[PDB]
């Protein structure tokens, strides 16, 4: 539906819009006139990502300037799947428009597990064993014996990509990652070397978050490309723990023993690499003293493993110092190896800053900064060296030694924090060791040095006061975006009191108390009694779930909710998980009732979504705090208070608020879906912590729902399931949630959108 | 529930419920932050029941 | 804590993790257990490999691989000498080079012939000693105490902060007690209208926290 932005046409991919749509629309109008960064909130209902996409391809139809390419990054490839698809649809409607005067190459990206063909390495199922694969069957050394000989290992693939496929862009065609395995299949080529470069050619690129925030692997987008390049995140509220993620480092006493164990297997390499060859080694030498470590570098495409996990700007030019000679050099990781083994023999939890560490290095094995910030280039410099073949052998001193470019790089904003058992183990032999950081800016600095304009966005964002707070971040627009509604569409009631009046909590810190276990167990059957086709509820920790699962089996009432429904319960398998999501699929649709039942954390609730029917009451249990973390949680915060100004309370409020209700609001697709959301506990009436609910949620949570008792709670589902299961129909939207063509034109209307959406 | 988790998997993992592979870049226990979740160790008498 | 397990008289590693290991100058093992079990049979005799202990020629380390004890103790006695900084050189590949050298000369001492090994320490460390060595052991010895200087003053600033925000908690909490106590007993003993007296005490609480 051809709208009037305020600059522009949009050809918007339905003949209907919201309100709320083209509120979004007017505000990524302004950040996309001024080059900044811009924060926004739309909620769950509307397509934002069909708005979203359908407003970057009007500008980059429009203006062949300033915005270069889209990078959308959406966190899960299912979620690369629809991106991909919803801008396929947006690309059929513009050529039903006007035909094939496309061009416009939209394109996945994820990883060789989801864009590898050959039939010996497919059948690996992990990531590493497939990347190891791939180092063996091409390389620089083994694609050149390859090229002098015949027999020798290859994949077809990128051999036949290499004779021909690096002359042809891929035409102007949308490609998933089935659509672009199928072209690989079809003319022979490898189509993840075909992503990677076509890369430059695109107009929309969808990957994940690791793909673009790592240091060690976003080293592909290059600086000219981000010049003018416009970036939208979308699901956006974990982005500090991405971060963390991201650059935080873990050592463990088996990857030490395993590191001991690959230095003695690379220490036999060596010697027999010096009983063959030496005339590479003095090119070692040359390219060392010459140059920077940059000669083989031009023809380097699956010799790149994890790069240095220092960041773009903090990284340096110099020449590696007494580390030359590959004896020396793994003497040099023997004296490392060692200290750091007995530095984590201490059997007690010590914290210490990262250059107490140097110290304690460069005082007690004579090792100091700068050929300790070189050990990265040397070890993929050296293991680029000694032809050997499968890295995955050798994940552990790889780690070592990118562990200790972080050691010799960051200062007071990291933390070293080491642990000789972990919260839930004590007194069994793990001993390991978070380099762990806490500055969440440090990692999105070069994204927001780099890029135009950067976009998060997500459906559940609050408060947005504190994003520019963490992210050393200062947008130009920072937008909510009220749920306007022709029908309640939701109710949110906060089930605190119990049914014989006992304060319902999470109080306890894991450690059962029976009663509310009890009244948890009570609300679970009767809202079962009430609601239709699929209950989802939402724990605090799967140890938390695991009790309360068993004192529901002792206690007599999981029998009961059977009787009402089917359960599905969570475990932390890969597989069983999937396999209880998909009978809980098909029992909400033969017939039956399902019940899911899963942890608030894990990935159950990050990408795998509940929509009309297949989730109608989301029960949050609890408030979900970070209870069983160690220190790495009181030194993020002693870090807010410090060096950023944001208290304790705050950010533990803050946090716990952004998952419950990243994990509530999941289950509204559109104005025609409907979802009962109760809250169950009485913490989520106190104010602060209801205070950091979206404004989405607050508008329609009222006084009277506010600390509702359990059968207040069933008797208000009841009426609100039996108000809204009538037919509503779409001529009970033209006026109030949705707009014609010719009912944009008033500006009565634009009066209205001018009153719906407000800024912060 | 070996050949169903082994032999078997999900059928409809064909845009959702993927569980095992809904996360483009999983990596060892190594470089992460969360990398205590399955703990080879710990097996107790209630805990596994 | 968790090694093969001591030789001679294998009790310490297996049962304490308590302990620490000595090197000698072939540079095998011994612990104390080893250490006093050898030193009353014997007193400088090697444990397997019989080496000529000069006199006593004992080092208690906690490491387990030899060749890091040797390495970390023979790097330490040639790293108190060959002190020449980045600072101290012209160009960086002279620096980058004597780095090396520097290697060279503790592998060299590790295997090699210690004769000309011990000429090339002659002539470095007398025309070095005559200048920069002793030079150099001065601004080490600066750049320590510093350090250990500047540690002690992160830790005076992370104990001022605790305290300082304990101190905002209890004088926000003992204040604001006093406040209301304070508004109670000018509710019992004074004459005024109330709404008066009672937008006073909401000024009072908003004036005290913000
Ligand atoms: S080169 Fe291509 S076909 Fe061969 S393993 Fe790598 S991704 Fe798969
Ligand atoms: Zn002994
Ligand atoms: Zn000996």
């Amino acid at each position: 539906m051809k709208l009037n932005v305020d600059g522009l046409l949009v050809y918007f991919p339905y003949d209907y819009i919201y309100p709320e749509q083209f509120s979004y629309m007017r505000e990524l109008k302004r950040t996309l006139d001024a080059k900044g960064h811009g924060v926004l909130e739309m909620p769950s209902g509307t397509g934002k990502t069909v708005s979203l996409l359908a407003l970057i391809m009007a500008y980059q139809r429009a203006y062949p300037l300033e915005v270069t390419k889209l990078i959308y990054c959406s966190r899960t490839v299912p979620e690369i799947e629809k991106v991909i698809e919803e801008l396929r649809k947006l690309l059929n409607f513009y050529e039903k428009q006007e035909g094939e005067k496309l061009p416009f190459l939209g394109l996945a990206l994820s990883s060789r597990k989801n864009l590898c063909i050959h039939p010996e390495v497919t059948p690996l199922r992990f990531g590493k064993d497939v990347d190891g694969k791939c180092h063996s069957l091409t390389a620089s050394y083994v694609r050149a014996q390859y090229q002098h000989d015949t027999s020798l290992p290859h994949c077809r693939f990128y051999e036949e990509f290499d004779a021909h496929g690096r002359e042809v862009p891929l035409p102007a065609g949308i490609y998933n990652l089935d659509d672009l395995k199928a072209l690989g299949r079809r003319q022979g080529w490898c189509p993840y070397f075909l992503a990677r470069y076509s890369i430059l050619h695109a107009n929309v690129v969808v990957y994940s978050y690791h793909y673009l925030l790592d240091p060690k692997i976003a080293d592909l987008v290059s600086k000219e490309l981000a010049r003018k390049a416009v970036v939208v995140f979308d699901e956006a509220h974990n982005i500090d723990n991405v971060c963390i993620d991201s650059m935080s480092v873990n050592l463990t006493r088996r990857t030490l023993d395993r590191c001991q164990g690959n230095l003695e297997t690379l220490q036999k390499t060596v010697l027999r690499i010096k009983e063959t060859d030496e005339q590479r080694l003095r090119d070692e030498y040359r390219r060392l003293v010459e140059g920077x470590x940059x000669x083989x570098x031009x023809x380097x495409x699956x010799x790149x493993x994890x790069x240095x996990x220092x960041x773009x700007x903090x990284x340096x030019x110099x020449v590696p110092g007494s580390i030359r000679t590959a004896e020396h050099f793994l003497g040099f990781l023997r004296r490392l190896l060692e200290y750091v083994k007995w530095r984590l023999r201490v059997q007690h939890v010590v914290q210490e800053s990262p250059p107490a560490f140097l110290s304690g290095l460069a005082q007690r094995v004579c090792i100091q900064r700068k050929p300790l910030r070189f050990c990265a280039e040397r070890l993929r410099s050296l293991l680029h060296t000694l032809e050997i073949t499968d890295l995955a052998d050798f994940s552990p001193l790889t780690l070592l030694a990118n562990f200790a470019t972080l050691v010799s790089t960051y200062a007071k904003g990291f933390t070293i924090i080491i642990e000789p058992f972990d919260d839930r183990t004590p007194t069994i032999a793990n001993p390991i060791l978070h380099f762990s950081c806490m500055d969440a800016s440090l990692a999105i600095k070069p994204v927001f040095e780099r890029f135009q304009s950067v976009i998060i966005t997500s459906g559940t964002l609050s408060p947005l006061d504190i994003y520019p707070k963490i992210l050393d971040f200062h947008p130009v627009t920072m937008a909510t975006f009220t749920m306007t509604l022709a029908r309640v569409c939701l109710c949110p009631m906060i089930i605190g009191r119990g049914n014989d009046q006992v304060a319902i909590s999470s109080k306890f810190e894991t450690r059962e108390d029976i009663a509310v276990i009890r009244n948890y167990g009570n609300l679970l059957l009767e809202m079962s009694a009430v609601v239709p086709d699929g209950i989802v509820a939402f724990f605090t920790s799967y140890q938390y779930m695991e009790s309360t699962v068993a004192s529901w089996y002792e206690q007599g009432i999981l029998e009961n909710i059977q009787r009402n429904k089917l359960l599905f319960i969570e475990t932390q398998d890969g597989a069983e998980t999937s396999v209880a999501l998909e009978k809980y699929q098909e029992a909400c649709e033969n017939g039956r009732g399902a019940i899911l039942l899963s942890v608030a954390r894990g990935k159950v609730s990050e990408g795998i979504d509940f929509v009309h029917h297949y989730g109608r009451a989301v029960i949050m249990f609890g408030v979900p705090y970070v209870y069983t973390q160690s220190r790495i949680l009181k030194a993020r915060l002693e870090y807010l208070r410090d060096q950023f100004q944001i208290r304790e309370n705050d950010f533990l409020t803050f946090d716990a608020m952004r998952h419950a209700a990243q994990c509530v609001g999941r289950a509204i697709r559109g104005k025609t879906d409907y979802g009962l959301m109760v809250f169950a506990d009485k913490r989520f009436a106190r104010g602060d912590k209801r205070g950091k609910l979206p404004r989405w949620i607050q508008e329609h949570l009222t006084d009277a729902n506010l600390n509702l008792t359990v059968d207040e709670g069933v008797q208000v589902a009841k009426y609100f399931l039996r108000q809204m299961a009538q037919p509503f129909h779409r001529e009970d939207q033209l006026g109030l949630s949705l707009l014609s063509l010719e009912q944009l034109e008033s500006e009565e209307t634009l009066k209205r959108i001018e009153q719906i959406a407000q800024q912060l | 529930x070996x050949x169903x988790x082994x032999x078997x998997x999900x059928x409809x993992x064909x845009x959702x419920x993927x569980x095992x592979x809904x996360x483009x870049x999983x990596x060892x226990x190594x470089x992460x932050x969360x990398x205590x979740x399955x703990x080879x160790x710990x097996x107790x008498x209630x805990e596994n029941s | 804590m968790d090694d093969q397990g001591c030789p001679r008289c294998k009790t310490t590693k297996y049962r304490n993790p308590s302990l620490k290991l000595m090197v000698n100058v072939c540079g095998h093992t011994l612990c104390e257990s080893c250490v006093d079990l050898l030193f009353v049979r014997g007193a400088g005799n090697c444990p397997e490999c019989g080496t000529p202990l000069r006199k006593s020629n004992f080092r208690v380390q906690l490491f387990e691989d030899p060749t890091v004890d040797k390495e970390v103790e023979i790097r330490k006695k040639v790293l108190k000498i060959y002190n020449k900084r980045e600072e101290d050189f012209p160009s960086l590949r002279e620096y980058n080079d004597f780095l090396e050298e520097v290697e060279e000369i503790v592998f060299n001492l590790t295997n090699n012939v210690d004769l000309d090994n011990t000429k090339k320490k002659m002539e470095i460390y007398q025309k070095e000693n005559k200048d920069v060595i002793q030079k150099n052991k001065l601004k080490l010895t600066r750049e320590q105490e510093e350090l250990e200087e500047a540690l002690e003053v992160e830790r005076q600033e992370n104990e001022q902060r605790r305290l300082f925000i304990q101190k905002e908690e209890q004088l926000q909490q003992i204040l604001k007690r006093k406040n209301k106590q304070a508004f109670l007993d000018e509710l019992e003993s004074s004459d005024l209208p109330v709404a008066l007296l009672l937008a006073q005490h909401k000024d009072r609480s908003t004036q005290l926290e913000m």
